[PDB]
């Protein structure tokens, strides 16, 4: 709450842009693991053990993704707006 | 009594049926030794998996800011492979480095000292179990039997793998990472447009993903979608 | 080096999906360290379980004599917690005691010396991993890392439980009742109409069920479906 | 083995007509359990033991089904044709 408020607008903007880039990089990475899990659960050629690994990946990534999103949300709050990320 | 409490923990772990029972057992051990928190961490590549009793807000910060690459404890764990004591009161600051920020934030969250049990797993996987305290010098590394500490770490590792195996989720019923991000931003008060600007997902597609999230969780509206997601611990 | 082969064993065990693969991994480690056979033993109060590569004739004698009660190796294993070297050479060679007969037989079966890794589990349960050799003295107890030794014992222990577990089949992977019937009648040379007439399943839906069966078994044609089903012993 | 050869056409036909109805009955019942088993596993709620009970019932039924169907096929071969049995 006060972790970011103490920074100036120009310091926050730089952090936000960087955090938004990570937010998107993680999204593309996680969505791909999920599609492989979804595909595998319908492929009779995959064993339960291999399938369980994909399930655990999805779960670990979900927790990390929420954490990074919470960190970005707090930055946004102190910044006041959503910067453009090219 | 440390090693005695350890043998007792080992028995408690064997009877533990779920994650909650393991936490109770680990927490009791922690208290008996003078600590108040524990954390199990597994790291493969850039992927970190945890099971702990550290405060929720610290997990968001640690996992969300990739502190695994700056934490002196993970660094210590791979430089040496045996039980060790560590204290933030040993990571000098004298500046505003990312290291001082990490140290001060850990302290503000009650993590000041601890003992860690490090084990190198298969395929370069790293795992460790640590007990932390907000006080300055709670060190049991001198009396903890090394072989028994490793045993405990392996037990926690496999017990968790076994409990994870007890639940087989069907991806068709789980929200995709896409739907998930849109659901969390909505829960944070962002419109479809603000969400699109954050995620890179088109504004109209965002609304479509929320609709899919609703069908998967049987919600009639987004406020309900959020309600049901909160109840299930999804978010 | 012993630890280099141990690190390899650990990776091999992680990848083991069944007992056969675990046995091959443990055999590779044993060979690399200068040993020939290995044996995992677990004692839970009364019952005793083992997973080993000792010769068939020696196992029948061992069980058919309850040699567990006299094996100096087991008695010593519970008498200590470090990796130790043992040799049948230190047991009675003359006289008529039961150990003298145990000595002669063990040696006649190639189990002359070895190193054993002992670990006390939960509830007083006892576990141990031994590597034996028909030779005079092959002793790695002085180079093997105590902590890794325990890690290895724990993996073998849990790996074996995660196998002794029930079969557990996936419905999606099994042929459904109406699918199995269409396939069997097809293998009997029946047409879709005769199959319908027999099972009650509609004619045009028969080919639909056959295509479904092919997908589950990964067959490009009905004749291949029959060949696969025959090989898996389903028809 | 081939004691169906010593049977008259009338005996064989009766055997086939009742074997066909039985065949159809087992199919209906077996399909129901399979679908239920399919549903249950599809639920992360149902426990492991309750999922195993359904698996065993499936493995057991599939066994009897094979035995019953093989027998019907032998009767039909000895008969030399497939009698028309109403639904
Ligand atoms: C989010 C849970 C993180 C667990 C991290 C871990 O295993 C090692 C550790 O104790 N790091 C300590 C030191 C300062 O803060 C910590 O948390
Ligand atoms: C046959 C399975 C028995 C395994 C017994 C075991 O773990 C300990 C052991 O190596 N005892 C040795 C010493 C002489 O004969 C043995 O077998």
């Amino acid at each position: 709450e006060a972790r970011y408020s103490v920074m100036t607008k120009s310091e926050l903007e730089a952090l936000a842009v960087s955090a938004i880039r990570e937010h998107r990089r993680l999204l593309w990475a996680d969505q791909a693991v999920y599609e492989e899990w979804l595909r595998a659960s319908d492929d009779p050629s995959i064993s339960g053990p291999v399938l369980q690994t994909l399930q655990d990946e999805y779960v670990a990534r979900q927790k990390r993704s929420e954490a990074q999103q919470e960190e970005l949300s707090d930055i946004l709050d102190a910044l006041g707006f959503v910067p453009d990320v090219p | 009594s440390v090693n005695g409490n350890l043998r007792s923990l080992i028995d408690m772990l064997e009877a533990a049926q779920d994650g909650h029972m393991i936490k109770i057992a680990l927490r009791s051990f922690a208290h008996s030794c003078g600590y108040d928190r524990f954390a199990y961490l597994q790291k493969d590549g850039t992927q970190v998996r945890t099971f702990h009793s550290y405060p929720g807000p610290w997990e968001s910060i640690y996992l969300g800011s990739d502190y695994f690459n700056i934490d002196p404890v993970l660094a210590e764990a791979k430089r040496r492979r045996d039980v060790f004591f560590w204290t933030a009161d040993a990571w000098p600051a004298r500046g505003s480095s990312p290291l001082r920020r990490f140290r001060d934030e850990a302290i503000s969250h009650g993590i000041r000292c601890g003992v860690t049990i490090p084990v190198e797993g298969s395929y370069g996987s790293a795992m460790m179990l640590t007990f932390a305290s907000p006080e300055r010098k709670v060190d049991i590394s001198g009396v903890l039997d090394p072989k028994k500490a490793v045993q405990l770490l392996m037990m926690v590792h496999y017990q968790l793998k076994i409990i994870a195996a007890k639940t087989v989720l069907n991806p068709k019923q789980m929200l995709s990472p896409r739907e998930m991000l849109c659901l969390v931003w909505a829960s944070k008060g962002k419109t479809a447009s603000v969400t699109a600007n954050l995620t890179g997902i088109n504004a109209r597609t965002v609304q479509h993903y929320l609709d899919k999230a609703r069908a998967k969780l049987d919600a009639e509206s987004v406020p309900q979608l959020v309600a049901i997601a909160k109840d299930r611990g999804l978010v």
